[PDB]
């Protein structure tokens, strides 16, 4: 008669985001040494409860500076150096009895015994260190919603581990518990601005992004149609884990290597992880920029990619001038599969003829919408006073194009705004003379095309 | 029968989705296509000169891509790479001419030197294909880089890497960097008419090697098929 | 041999561009291949490296007088003159 | 498919004969290497031996038997690996 | 009470609590190793337990079950890891608190009661087995951080060059079936190494874990043990991992090949890689001195031609770092030296020499010694002479004289 059923690990540290003939004597000494873990545990409970407790007084009684030092002669005054916790010790020699016991077990057969009289073995000369990693790895909360928000947010993610690191039996019950799961973590996650601020601290505390992460490491099949939503909604609850949060930003940009795949999902990840945050935008590695010029060359020509290198140029106002140089350095390599323009008699009467559908309002992910993304990122590559990527991009589109396009009858405010801010940047404010621009009767045409869109601005005002 | 050797002159002939051996449209153009009206083995091309490759082993670039990067983006620095690229060239063609006459097996690189234009076949895993767009581009470069390396791996189960590669034998010819097996589609040049595109992408396509000379016959004080002469 | 095939595939691909401007209509690529291709015959008449120095200024020592006998007998000075006068003769 | 490949009770007739052909090149018609891969061919049809898809139990649930045949041409991929059984099993 | 205001005073009682108590841990961690010395003091003198613990058993019991427990927990092998490398350690002190904390725990538990000292211990745990535990470690591990461990526990072992230590090496790589995989690991690792810096030319753990293999392999070979230095050249087993050759394969990547060595040294060597550079230097000194014949003709005569490199690194001076450090540069040049001398001690004959001067023109190298001897201004605050160095090359032109009638004629004085 003897079970030998084993838990969960017992000499396991806490974290947030979690034969032999005597065998009867082995078995009975093993678990008094799972007993011992569980009051070490208690102990350093109720060391972090009295912390908690003196810090409270503290913050109480300075307001109705903090007195650093009298906290620290407190938080050392626990850790047995004197009576004051001597109640806590858990043997009547301060601590011979326990060590040599634990010794003496060190020196048995039974190897979990062995192990488990280690493990205590080295957490007794550890306590100073597991108390402030606990400490620190504690969560404040000051509402009854948010401790039941914690609790649910909790055990959805145990729940998603589990599956994940069990993904191998639906990739028909365990589709439908992770879609409700995911979609009901990106509802909770965002409100407002100081709750989501509160959401973003507190799954970047409990370690939400490394499930995140890995539930999209999981080997798939190329069509499912099913587990295409779970990811799209994994990425979602990643672009709202980014907003505003510099933080969470570096580190899912520490796991950018996750995200360098031909995909268009993937970009809106990128560019939010990106958006915003000089510190990422201006150190730039090169990979990546090829990467997504590569995917605009072979992949296709879609407006994510052209998305994400507009935000990388300008960060907090400032211009990145090696991402401008890089960018346009790489996007001119690349012709008639990347950069395409319409300078052609015939090219500039497809243009007229596709955007005459447009009358109404260009349609999302057009080649109308992706032409004006690529003149405005070509606009916006130059618009530091450069002297390389301005002359770089002169040849590109010539000003007779420009201006043949902007003077047209059948021309849309879209492309007239890019064409406009193309001429501007690129042309007009530069730190070099452009023989074009003054010695020549171009410029000239396109003032009085915006006199004429004055007048129109004043009938349709007046209307 | 025989075994294919370091400096053999060989034709490919491909099995794929088309049937036909591996031309060049010309010296000026270098875009590599098959053509399956201009002949198969039984009847070979009229002009089966173009269709020659030489096998050479692998080549060093590191110094000629440091250079070429130096070009493209001092005067010491410029000077002192060229003297490396120079001198890795030479180190190439003393390893080449060593090297010379041995034995092929399977799962090592080559390099496939079209006669024609003296020139190497290359990969390119950062241009799509002219038409496949989902492939990558095959061209034709003089100076040749490490897009030339090929791994040359056996079509057939019989044979494994290490086994000596035998003449007439089907193989794969895998490129290093781009990872994916040339292939032969079925896609037609809109300038020249007959001619299939050859890219880099997954497929089933093989490469039956047909010898045309051998390596101690290619020595330049006999007379040979295929020579220029005027009488 | 191969300089021989070279002076012939330039003489086609000159007399295509020829045939085109006759038409009236070169495609931006089809212009930029044909200038490559005339640095490319400058450079192969003038028997000089291609060392990143300018095209349009190159001083040749002794000049090859098979290159000349080539370009002559291929006609590529035929076609040179063709896509001098066809342009001339709206576009 | 034209002939299929059975067993006969009597090995003392014509038609239980076969010829092996190489697969790669040999020391000048020595002695056959042990562990080989080589190409059957029927005396008596002057036939190349060759694989099917074409199950033979197709009435079971999962099919496991293939048929075999012989074709007067001759293919480069069908060959057959002649793996030695020790003495001792 | 504000949210905000609460998490801020939060995070800075946090982090000055996390100040405040570093130097109390590591008094403990101190005290740990110490009870682990001495286990035996805490158990009546007459007791059966008191002698297993003072005749060893205990430790031996611990190096035993941390090969068992390596398995599963690696966590609390690693811990045992560096406990023992603590244990082979020099004494520290943590401050006026951190003494008195460590002398209250000493007397609480412990009531009763150099060189040498570093020796006695590496042999003390040497027979308890740690030896034993790092080789097997290191053998079946598939953990990084284990191997780190276990590479960092045999340092310590060896380190000061414990003949003994080497002893215990050498019959257990001949006696254990392992030995082999334990050099195929060993050649594999150098081998990634390799490849990551060609492909990369920060510094990945590929390449900076070649420091530590580098140290391991020098102090094995330390005190010119033929035993080991052949042995690492070739053992007597069905397959054979040279570790010459890919260390000198590893120096010729580092520093360029064929490039570095045609005048552009410098570009391939900076502040971060110098280190890495000399320490490869030191241990392909270490394998050449004693002398070791076959590891010289080895290193002078393998194809990748790393004493071009050798040369170049006394020809060729580092254009970008010598202008802001030049201690390194004269370290590097002292060791490219030292190691042309150790290739160079006793060979009688000429084909080393030929291969030598086949880089090392004798007017470049005269044109250095004078270079060196001249530039005694730059030994302000350095611990390497450039005359000393100037003087070792010119010793060394002096030995490729014998077979260089020019060199000859150019080192003699006017």
């Amino acid at each position: 008669t003897m079970v030998l059923s084993r838990k969960q690990s017992v000499f396991s540290a806490p974290s947030l985001s979690a034969e032999n003939e005597d065998i009867v004597v082995m078995e009975t000494k093993l678990k008094i040494l799972e007993i011992l873990q569980f009051i070490l545990n208690v102990r350093l409970d109720y060391r972090i409860s009295y912390l908690l407790s003196v810090f409270k007084k503290e913050f109480v009684e300075v307001f109705p500076n903090m007195n650093l030092d009298r906290i620290g002669e407190q938080a050392e005054a626990m850790f047995g150096v004197g009576k004051t916790s001597s109640m806590l010790e858990v043997d009547d020699e301060g601590g011979r009895m326990f060590l040599r016991v634990l010794i003496h077990l060190t020196m048995h057969d039974y190897a979990p015994l062995v192990s488990g009289a280690l493990q205590l073995l080295f957490k007794h000369f550890s306590q100073r260190q597991e108390a402030m990693h606990t400490f620190k790895q504690v969560q404040l909360l000051i509402s009854a919603q948010d401790v039941e928000n914690y609790k649910v947010i909790k055990s959805e993610l145990d729940r998603l581990r589990t599956m994940v690191e069990k993904s191998e039996l639906w990739v028909s019950e365990n589709y439908q518990i992770v879609k409700g799961i995911l979609e009901r973590l990106n509802k909770m996650c965002g409100v407002g601005e100081q709750m989501r601020k509160k959401q973003q601290r507190l799954l970047k505390n409990m370690d939400a992004h490394k499930v995140m992460l890995d539930l999209l490491q999981i080997p798939y099949d190329k069509g499912d149609a099913k587990m295409m939503e779970i990811l799209r909604y994994t990425h979602q609850f990643l672009q709202k884990f980014c907003a505003g949060n510099p933080g969470n930003q570096a580190l899912l940009h520490k796991h950018l290597h996750l995200f360098l795949t031909p995909g268009l999902l993937e970009a809106e990840t990128m560019q939010h992880i990106f958006l915003n945050n000089y510190q990422l935008c201006s150190e730039i590695s090169e990979p990546v920029l090829q990467h997504f010029v590569h995917l605009l060359a072979t992949h296709g020509r879609h407006v994510q990619y052209l998305d994400f290198l507009h935000t990388v140029i300008k960060a907090e106002g400032k211009y990145v001038k090696k991402c401008q140089d890089m960018i346009m350095t790489e996007l001119t390599n690349a012709g008639d599969d990347v950069v395409v323009f319409y300078n052609d008699k015939a090219s500039l009467a497809h243009l007229l003829d596709m955007m005459k559908a447009a009358r109404d309002g260009v349609e999302d992910h057009s080649p109308l919408m992706y032409h004006i993304s690529l003149v405005d990122l070509l606009a916006a590559c130059a618009e530091g006073k450069n002297v390389y990527t301005e002359i770089k991009c002169t040849s590109l589109l010539p000003l007779e194009d420009v201006v043949s396009v902007v003077t047209h009858e059948d021309c849309i405010t879209e492309v007239k705004m890019a064409y406009v801010n193309f001429v501007n940047h690129c042309y007009v404010d530069t730190e070099v003379e452009m023989k074009e621009i003054y010695t020549s009767n171009h410029i000239w045409t396109l003032f009085e095309n915006f006199t004429l869109d004055m007048a129109r601005v004043c009938s349709k005002r007046e209307k | 029968s025989s075994f294919l050797h370091i400096g053999d002159i060989v034709s490919l002939y491909a099995e794929g989705s088309v049937n036909g051996f591996i031309s060049t449209l010309g010296l000026v153009d270098d875009r590599c296509v098959v053509e399956p009206a201009a002949g198969d083995l039984d009847n070979p091309p009229k002009k089966f000169r173009d269709c020659l490759f030489k096998v050479c082993p692998m080549n060093r670039y590191s110094a000629q891509k440091q250079y070429w990067k130096a070009k493209q983006t001092d005067v010491v620095l410029l000077q002192k790479l060229q003297h490396a690229a120079q001198m890795e060239q030479k180190q190439n063609d003393t390893e080449n001419k060593k090297v010379h006459g041995d034995v092929v097996k399977y799962g090592s690189v080559i390099q496939l030197l079209h006669m024609k234009s003296n020139k190497y076949l290359t990969v390119n895993k950062r241009l799509p294909a002219l038409l496949e767009k989902n492939a990558m581009r095959v061209t034709l470069d003089a100076t040749g880089n490490e897009g030339s390396w090929l791994f040359i791996q056996p079509f057939w189960k019989l044979r494994s890497n290490g086994d000596n590669v035998v003449v007439g034998d089907k193989v794969i010819l895998n490129p290093v960097n781009a990872g994916q097996p040339l292939h032969a589609s079925n896609y037609e040049l809109s300038d020249n008419a007959g001619c299939k595109e050859v890219n880099s992408v997954n497929c089933n396509t093989s490469w039956k090697i047909n010898l045309f000379m051998q390596f101690r016959d290619h020595l330049e004080e006999v007379l040979k098929g295929g020579d220029v002469v005027r009488l | 041999i191969r300089d021989l095939d070279f002076a012939n595939d330039a003489s086609s691909m000159l007399a295509s561009a020829v045939e085109k401007l006759n038409e009236g209509f070169i495609s931006q690529n089809d212009r930029r291949f044909v200038i490559q291709l005339l640095e490319d015959l400058v450079f192969f008449v003038s028997d000089v490296p291609n060392n990143g120095q300018n095209v349009l200024d190159i001083m040749v020592t002794k000049p090859n007088r098979e290159r000349q006998k080539l370009m002559r007998e291929q006609n590529i000075l035929k076609q040179v003159f063709g896509i001098l006068k066809a342009p001339f003769r709206p576009l | 498919i034209k002939y299929c490949l059975v067993a006969v009770p009597h090995g003392n007739d014509i038609a239980s004969l076969f010829e092996l052909d190489p697969t790669t090149l040999q020391k000048t018609d020595s002695f056959v290497p042990r562990n080989s891969y080589v190409r059957l061919r029927h005396l008596c049809t002057n036939t190349w031996i060759q694989s099917t898809n074409v199950p033979i139990d197709i009435e079971e649930e999962r099919p496991i038997r293939l048929m075999l045949g012989t074709c007067p041409t001759k293919e480069d991929k069908e060959a057959f690996a002649i793996v030695s059984v020790p003495v001792s099993e | 009470w504000d949210y905000k205001n609460i998490i801020e005073k939060l995070q800075d009682i946090i982090t000055a609590l996390e100040e405040r108590l570093k130097p109390l841990v590591q008094a403990e961690l101190s005290v740990l190793v110490d009870v682990l010395h001495w286990p035996e003091l805490l158990f009546l003198e007459g007791s059966e337990a008191y002698q297993r613990c003072e005749s060893g058993g205990f430790l031996s019991k611990l190096i035993q079950h941390t090969k068992d427990l390596m398995e599963s927990e690696e966590k609390l092998c690693i811990k045992v890891l560096r406990t023992l490398q603590q244990m082979l350690l020099k004494k520290t002190k943590y401050g006026d608190r951190g003494n008195q904390l460590r002398k209250m725990l000493l007397q609480n538990y412990l009531q009763n009661r150099d060189w040498s000292a570093i020796a006695a211990t590496q042999c003390r745990l040497d027979k308890e087995g740690a030896t034993k535990l790092v080789c097997d470690l290191i053998t079946s591990t598939k953990n990084e951080k284990i191997f780190q461990e276990s590479i960092g526990l045999a340092i310590h072992l060896l380190d000061g060059g414990n003949t003994e230590i080497q002893k215990s090496f050498h019959n257990l790589m001949m006696s254990d079936k392992k030995s082999e995989r334990f050099f195929k690991v060993l050649h594999d690792r150098m081998k990634r190494a390799q490849q990551e810096t060609k492909s990369t030319v920060e510094m990945g753990t590929s390449v900076l874990i070649m420091q530590p293999i580098l140290r391991f392999l020098q102090l094995l070979c330390e005190n010119h043990n033929r035993d080991l230095q052949n042995f690492l050249r070739c053992q007597n087993n069905k397959t054979n991992y040279n570790l010459v050759c890919e260390t000198l394969q590893f120096l010729d990547i580092m520093c360029g090949s064929t490039t570095g060595g045609l005048g552009l040294l410098g570009l391939y060597i900076n502040e971060d890689n110098v280190g890495l550079v000399i320490q490869t230097l030191e241990t392909l000194t270490e394998y050449c001195q004693g002398p070791c014949h076959e590891n010289q003709t080895c290193i002078v005569t393998h194809e990748s031609n790393g004493i071009d490199i050798i040369t170049a690194l006394i020809l060729n001076d580092i254009s970008p770092l010598c202008k802001y450090r030049m201690d390194l540069v004269l370290q590097l040049k002292d060791n490219a030296s030292k190691l042309l001398l150790a290739l160079m001690e006793s060979r009688h004959d000429s084909e080393n020499a030929e291969r030598i001067l086949i880089s090392l023109r004798p007017q470049e190298l005269v044109d250095v010694i004078k270079k060196a001897y001249l530039q005694e201004e730059e030994r302000e605050n350095s611990e390497v002479s450039p005359r000393e160095v100037g003087h070792n090359i010119y010793i060394l032109a002096l030995q490729l004289s014998r077979h260089n009638k020019q060199l000859q004629h150019l080192l003699k004085p006017v």
